[PDB]
RNA sequence: GCCCGGAUAGCUCAGUCGGUAGAGCAGGGGAUUAGGAAUCCCCGUGUCCUUGGUUCGAUUCCGAGUCCGGGCACCA
RNA sequence: GGUUGCGGCCAUAUCUACCAGAAAGCACCGUUUCCCGUCCGAUCAACUGUAGUUAAGCUGGUAAGAGCCUGACCGAGUAGUGUAGUGGGUGACCAUACGCGAAACUCAGGUGCUGCAAUCU
RNA sequence: GAGAACAGAAAUCUCCAGUAGAACAAAAGGGUAAAAGCCCCCUUGAUUUUGAUUUUCAGUGUGAAUACAAACCAUGAAAGU
RNA sequence: AAGCUCGUAUCAGUUUUAUGAGGUAAAGCGAAUGAUUAGAGGUUCCGGGGUCGAAAUGACCUUGACCUAUUCUCAAACUUUAAAUAUGUAAGAAGUCCUUGUUACUUAAUUGAACGUGGACAUUUGAAUGAAGAGCUUUUAGUGGGCCAUUUUUGGUAAGC
């Protein structure tokens, strides 16, 4: 009949990072996760304990609890027309920090430094992110870069 | 019965090959894919004529066999068995089903095999000498009646059946970068270990003649 | 050239394959026990087959490891029976070598009817020191080529000492 | 040797970790020794890595880090001469002494040496360093063997006894020490005290001193040179312990030919690799040679 | 007599009418399923520190 | 036409989880006996339907072709 | 800079062949009373550092080497693809407009980087 | 692969290669090499209290599973499981 | 439908930026697996069918299987690699930092963990666009037979199936 088990449709997802089988390296276990830390989920088929359901593969949540080998993660899941708060209990092999906040915090520190400099100098900060603007009026020159004129080429059989 | 070929002309279903899941299929009608002077050095037959599909469709093994036979008969009658090396550059791997007292459990049983063909896809190809052009073109032209679709006939500017258009081939052959394997060539590269590069191509950096 | 790679035996191993279990196998075990001085070490079946009248996990055969100068003495004994005459196949590409024989009585051990008569397979293994690189846990390794006993090397050794005589090839 | 591992084999070979390729580390053991309760979040799990060469013992206190392991203190068997043990520096007694040394050294450099004074009345009795109420807890450290086999009668456990007797809380059972009757399940402290202070060696010295003296000369020649008999060994090791308990520190060596000197002359024998022009030149020369139909 | 069995037509739109809205965070969240150890301790800690910041008002 | 079952000496029929080709009859030669039926004996003879894989080796393991043999769809 | 020990990332680190390796170190190596263990002191255990050795292990170098890694207006803006049309075509299927954009290949280049401590001419 | 008496396609004993092509009760897939496979020692964590969570999902149950806590135990030299 | 609390407050079927995950299209098989054509040469080790003195534990043939390097074509349940579109998370005042308070938990430890005190950092509160508001609750009808188009797509020869 039908088949809707826990690890259903999980052939290639928890298939393993070709030419990376083997006992997992130890930076995984030496990493440290405090409460209020954002973590991306990427399962490991070599570690059957503490696993997540396939739904939470590729999602990113916040830790709410920490134990001996595992952490407790808050996710928000879309169900129909609402979001539900889910609490997973995962061993840490399936887990890694999120580089997004690292980027935000770098921008924060840079903004602070620029503000201190402008506060020091009585000048302007303008330290939000602006988008990509089009482009100003440039001038090329034909000194040496002469225009090579082109045309289409006709149809030939290259079989 | 062999119901018609419009029922299986087009690529409507995914590919369904003979496998551990689909076993108990019949065997192809076409089993011979290479004919003529198959044992011909690459130097014998510089010319080549490709028969290329313009339509996206399926071709029955039966039709493939028929065209092979007709072409071969034209060659062997006109120019002889040893004036060409015809190669069939398509294999029937796609299995076709029939349903054959209700539409319930209508999953069909294997009827036959077909090769799945794209635009620009080679179907037959020939490697003759330059004096059999009008004959091989007519052979393939006669073959065009034994296929559905549209199947054009192209004169290939290459040396035969491997690659390397004629002047490029001549540079390498005169420069000695070529060894003749059985019916096909091996080339000299500049990557491998230099000893064996020489012991397969002693000439390249040797004053050949 | 020859400081340390001079040459040596690693060990010798003798094999007596009955083809069944029971009295005969234990008798051959006694053979090996008295012959070695070591208490022997048996073998079992791998998978049941009808042609041999055997079954899986059956103690069919016995063998034993002998090593050291005792093994060398007993090697000399066996070679006396082999008449200082050996053939070419007979010989690993890895240099190890061996042969086979009937009536174990022929050297040392007298007859002992209760034991009953058997033959046996001899096979000895050559090496050089530093071989325990391959066997030691820490820094397990593998041999170079300026080392690595082989057929011709062991043949030359085997003729050099024992005043031996190789045969056809 | 014809076994030519093809391009495909090489392409789908997964290399092990470097330390397994070498053959020096079990990462299985390493995980189950390093993984810390994450609700401690940075509490380093200190391991006593004990290694046995053929001519040197290595005792080191180690923590782990993403960048690499980190050593808190270290102790070698060639250092016991500064406490008065010159000969027999891979034996049980030197193992004990090295354990005592690293033990007393850590707590000294850490500030705990006033408390956790260990036993200091050695009789070979199994006992751990209890915790001082109204005071700090004892330092916890877990023995890392490595690839060495656990057997009863081994010299790793001499070092274990030394570390435990020096003041560290080193968790261990007594069922792999020597003199442990197994069917009884009971340790013999007098035998352990003998193995600490060189009783089996000293007994053996007397035994060869009346069984065969050529052998006694060839092995104990350093003892014979330095005017050492069997029964001096207990007093020797005791004095060594006393000096260790006095000053267990790490006074290092003096390093004639310092760092740059070593780099300058003690390592200028390696061949640096060629350049691209040099490879091309070698190939050009090789074709200039190899150009013959032979 | 058969009948269509499943589909998801129109459901997305139905949701999006008054739909998905948002998981509605708050400051000071729950302690559901947290380690009862460190719950038990954090309690005593808050008791003591509240006592402290109280007694600091005389 | 689909659901199933068979293909062996000249005919008929046997195949230990594969090592081999079995039985009778038809049929040559006696034997027999004063002669002959009778019978006892021995000549043989067979891709074990067809080809394909199948393994060390398949004729007995499979898939396809062929010639047959047993069913089948109710109620208006 | 070496070497050792503990490691990180875990092939730019591997594999095949062939060279070299001063200092020490490691390793081989010497033995079998005790602990212990093996059929077997081979392994494992124990004693010595003495009897001998770089031959091997180990390090590095070498090969238009395999493999691996990285890169490129090499392939290829191709294949494929989101959206549009009362666009074409009997149809298959195809082109066109705005956008995204490959892998194969080719060519080039490289072949372990490194943390803590100890020791080393 | 090379070798060895009976002994051969194949019995048992060697040495080399062997990234897993083996095995892990079973269907398929994943996973796995100083193991999760093979041998051997000891064990009864297949136990006790009552909660949380995930999948199915109505965020109901059942089933199954994960992670903890207070207990009692095993095993190991220990970390630990 | 009734509304309720607030009101510029936090939002949004959207993009952008940064970061993640995926195994479909595609591509590929001289990369694994499976399938498959052609030849190469090599398989002294003999597995098979021959000749050579019935001779062969010996050479010459064909003939396998294997070895090496090549070659043609393929996959819903094969894949190294690996798109487009889609998809999750962050874009601060509920913040950034300092400070040192607590605690039966944790530490060798005034170490840690959590949670707080006090102090500095709002013109730009810190991408774009919009916001005819944002949030919340109760209650109840009707519905719980569906159908067509484009594109992807399953069965079927096919269908206004």
């Amino acid at each position: 009949g039908k088949s809707h088990g826990y690890r259903s449709r999980t052939r290639y997802m928890f298939q393993r990072d070709f030419r990376k089988h083997g006992a997992v390296h130890l930076s995984t276990y030496l990493k440290v996760y405090k409460v209020g830390d954002i973590v991306d989920i990427k399962a490991n088929g070599s570690i059957q304990k503490g696993m997540p359901h396939k739904f939470y593969q590729g999602k990113t949540g916040v830790v709410y609890n920490v134990t001996k080998s595992s952490v407790g993660v808050i996710i928000n899941k879309m169900v129909g027309n609402r979001y539900l708060e889910k609490r997973l209990n995962l061993r840490v092999e399936h887990i890694k920090h999120s580089k997004c906040r690292q980027e935000f915090l770098e921008r924060v520190k840079a903004n602070a430094a620029k503000r201190a400099e402008a506060k020091a100098q009585g000048v302007a900060v303008q330290l939000k992110r602006q988008p990509a603007q089009p482009r100003e009026s440039r001038i090329v020159s034909t000194e040496g870069n002469v225009p090579q004129t082109l045309a289409p080429v006709p149809y030939e059989t290259f079989i | 019965a062999r119901r018609p070929a419009r029922c299986y002309r087009y690529q409507k279903n995914k590919p369904y090959p003979k496998s551990r899941y689909n076993r108990a299929v019949p065997d192809s009608k076409i089993r011979i894919y290479d004919l003529g002077k198959k044992k011909a050095t690459v130097d014998e037959f510089p010319l080549c004529v490709h028969l290329v599909s313009n339509e996206l469709e399926q071709l029955s093994s039966e039709a493939l066999e028929a065209a092979r036979i007709c072409a071969n008969k034209y060659m062997t009658t006109v120019s002889g068995r040893d004036a060409f090396h015809l190669r069939v550059r398509v294999h029937p791997f796609h299995v076709l089903r029939i349903n054959k007292q209700g539409m319930r459990g209508a999953w069909g049983k294997p009827h036959g095999l077909a090769a799945r063909v794209d635009i620009g896809q080679i179907i037959f190809s020939v490697r003759t000498k330059d004096s059999n052009k009008d004959v091989v073109v007519e052979g393939l032209r006669r073959a065009r009646y034994k296929f559905p679709g549209q199947q054009k006939i192209i004169l290939s500017k290459k040396w035969g059946f491997t690659n390397l258009d004629r002047p490029e081939y001549l540079k390498k052959r005169e420069a000695g970068e070529v060894k003749d394997d059985g019916a096909f060539v091996k080339f000299l590269s500049k990557k491998g270990s230099l000893e064996n590069n020489i012991r397969e191509f002693p000439e390249y950096f040797a004053a050949q003649a | 050239q020859n400081p340390m790679r001079d040459l040596k035996i690693e060990k010798l191993v003798l094999n007596i394959s009955v083809g069944e279990s029971g009295d005969r196998l234990t008798r051959a075990s006694k053979v090996l026990e008295q012959l070695s001085g070591q208490t022997p070490v048996q073998s079992k079946a791998r998978y049941t087959v009808r042609t041999f009248g055997i079954r899986r996990n059956e103690k069919i055969a016995v063998h034993v490891t002998v090593r050291g100068p005792k093994a060398e003495e007993i090697l000399e004994r066996g070679l006396k029976v082999k008449e200082y005459q050996l053939r070419d196949r007979n010989f690993s590409a890895t240099g190890n070598f061996g042969f086979g024989i009937d009536e174990h009585i022929d050297l040392g051990i007298k007859y002992d009817p209760s034991i009953g008569i058997f033959g046996m397979d001899f096979y000895v293994v050559m090496n050089r020191p530093g071989a325990r690189v391959t066997r030691r846990k820490r820094c397990k390794g593998t041999v170079g080529n300026s080392h690595k006993t082989t057929k011709e090397d062991t043949v030359s050794w085997f003729k050099q000492k024992y005043d031996a005589d190789v045969l056809d090839k | 040797q014809k076994d030519a591992k093809s391009s495909a084999y090489s392409s789908r070979f997964q290399t092990p970790f470097r330390r397994r390729r070498e053959g020096k580390t079990d990462y299985y053991q390493r995980k189950r020794l390093v993984t810390q309760h994450k609700a401690k979040y940075n509490t380093p799990k200190y391991r006593l890595v004990v290694r046995f060469t053929n001519k040197d013992i290595i005792c080191q206190i180690i923590s782990s880090t993403i960048t690499g392991d980190v050593v808190l203190a270290a102790a070698y068997s060639h250092e016991l001469p500064r406490y008065g043990i010159t000969h027999g520096l891979t034996n049980w007694a030197a193992a004990y002494a090295t354990g005592l040394l690293i033990a007393r050294r850590t707590l000294q450099k850490l500030g705990l040496d006033e408390t956790y004074k260990g036993v200091e009345e050695v009789e070979g009795e199994y006992e751990l360093t209890e915790a001082v109420e109204d005071g700090p807890r004892p330092f916890k450290v877990f023995l890392d063997i490595g690839l060495q086999r656990t057997t009863t009668g081994a010299r790793v456990f001499g070092a274990l006894k030394g570390a435990s007797d020096g003041g560290l809380y080193v968790p261990h059972s007594e069922n792999r020490f020597p003199g442990w009757d197994f069917e009884t399940e009971e340790i013999d402290p007098e035998l352990l005290r003998s193995y600490i202070f060189g009783g089996h060696v000293s007994q053996y010295m007397e035994e060869l001193a009346d069984d065969d003296e050529e052998r006694f000369s060839e092995l104990f020649k350093g003892y014979l040179a330095d005017d050492i008999d069997a029964d001096s060994l207990e007093d020797i090791y005791t004095s060594a312990h006393e000096a260790i308990r006095a000053d267990p520190a790490f006074k290092p060596t003096e390093k004639k030919f310092t760092k740059e000197q070593y780099a300058a002359e003690s390592k200028k024998y390696r061949q640096t690799k060629l350049s691209k022009e040099e490879r091309a030149a070698r190939v050009a020369a090789k074709i200039a040679a190899l150009a013959g139909q032979q | 007599a058969k009948s269509k069995n499943h589909t998801a037509h129109n459901q997305t739109r139905k949701a999006h009418r008054n739909g998905i809205k948002k998981p509605k965070t708050y400051k000071y969240p729950s302690l559901k399923g947290v380690d009862p150890k460190f719950r038990r301790n954090h309690k005593h800690a808050l008791h003591g520190t509240a006592k402290a910041l109280a007694a600091a008002k005389k």
